[PDB]
C-alpha cells in the first residue's frame, strides 16, 4: 500500500485516513459489492 | 437481556473461530435488496436494532435476525423491514466519532432461543482495561468471506495505550481492543464488542474502524457505548 501521509482518502466502499508514513491507512470496515 | 438460551462455547474476523449456532442471539446482519451483507448490528429490544453510522443504512435496506449460515436456506430466520433511521446527531464522517445509528423496526421482532436481546451499560459503567471480551461477526477471516459466524476473544486496552498506536485519532468516544492475535475486518462493521458485567452479556462497543489490512499486531476501533447510552436512551423514550 502507498498513500499521501495523512490524506482522506476512499478506497472501494470504505473510507480512509492515508498513515503519517504513506505506508499504512485506517479505513472503516464495511463489506462492499465489489 | 444478555443471556443466550444457547450458551456460548469460547476456546479462549481475522484468526477468530466458529461460533456454537445461535449462542449469539443478538447479532443480526444488514442485508441490501440484492441480499448482500454490509453490516452487522446488535438487537437491543424486540424494536430496535443498534449498528454503526458509517454504514449508512436506509429504509430500504433489510435486518435478517436468527442466522448463523449465511449460505445456507434451511434455517429459521426472521426478515425485518426498517421504519425510520436514527443517525447521531454529532457523527462526524471525517474523524469517523460517535459513530452510532439506531434503527426502528417497521415489524416487531419475535423472540426465541436464537433471537433475543443484548444489555446496555451505564454511561458511568466501568470496564476496565486488559479485561477479556468478545466480538462477532461474517467479516473476513484472511486477506476470504466466511458463510458461517464467527467469534474472537480480545482485551480492551486503554485510550493513553491506543494513542500509542492511532495518535490524535483517538476521541473518547472511542475504545480499542485487540493487537493480541485477532483482528476485526470488512464486513464487521456495526457489529458488537461484548463484555459480561455480573453475568450478562453488555454492549461496550460498536465495530468501527482499524487497520486497512486486518493486521492483527494493532488494536482495532470500536465506538464507546457508555459514551453514547445517555442519547440511545432519549431517542427511544421519544420514540
Amino acid at each position: 500500500i502507498s498513500c499521501e501521509p495523512g490524506k482522506t482518502f476512499k478506497d472501494k466502499c470504505n473510507t480512509c485516513r492515508c498513515g503519517a508514513d504513506g505506508k499504512s491507512a485506517a479505513c472503516t470496515l464495511k463489506a462492499c459489492p465489489n | 437481556c444478555g443471556v443466550p438460551a444457547i450458551q456460548p462455547v469460547l476456546s479462549g474476523i481475522v484468526n477468530g473461530e466458529e461460533a456454537v449456532p445461535g449462542s449469539w442471539p443478538w447479532q443480526v446482519s444488514l442485508q441490501d435488496k440484492t441480499g448482500f451483507h454490509f453490516c452487522g448490528g446488535s438487537l437491543i429490544n424486540e424494536n430496535w436494532v443498534v449498528t454503526a453510522a458509517h454504514c449508512g443504512v436506509t429504509t430500504s435496506d433489510v435486518v435478517v435476525a436468527g442466522e448463523f449460515d449465511q449460505g445456507s436456506s434451511s434455517e429459521k430466520i426472521q426478515k425485518l423491514k426498517i421504519a425510520k433511521v436514527f443517525k447521531n446527531s454529532k457523527y462526524n464522517s471525517l474523524t469517523i466519532n460517535n459513530d452510532i445509528t439506531l434503527l426502528k423496526l417497521s415489524t416487531a421482532a419475535s423472540f426465541s432461543q436464537t433471537v433475543s436481546a443484548v444489555c446496555l451499560p451505564s454511561a458511568s459503567d466501568d470496564f476496565a482495561a486488559g479485561t477479556t471480551c468478545v466480538t462477532t461477526g461474517w467479516g473476513l477471516t484472511r486477506y476470504n468471506t466466511p458463510d458461517r459466524l464467527q467469534q474472537a476473544s480480545l482485551p480492551l486496552l486503554s485510550n493513553t495505550n491506543c494513542k500509542k498506536y492511532w495518535g490524535t485519532k483517538i476521541k473518547d468516544a472511542m475504545i480499542c481492543a485487540g493487537a493480541s492475535g485477532v483482528s476485526s475486518c470488512m464486513g464487521d462493521s456495526g457489529g458488537p464488542l461484548v463484555c459480561k458485567k455480573n453475568g450478562a452479556w453488555t454492549l461496550v462497543g460498536i465495530v468501527s474502524w482499524g487497520s486497512s489490512t486486518c493486521s492483527t499486531s494493532t488494536p482495532g476501533v470500536y465506538a464507546r457505548v457508555t459514551a453514547l447510552v445517555n442519547w440511545v436512551q432519549q431517542t427511544l423514550a421519544a420514540n
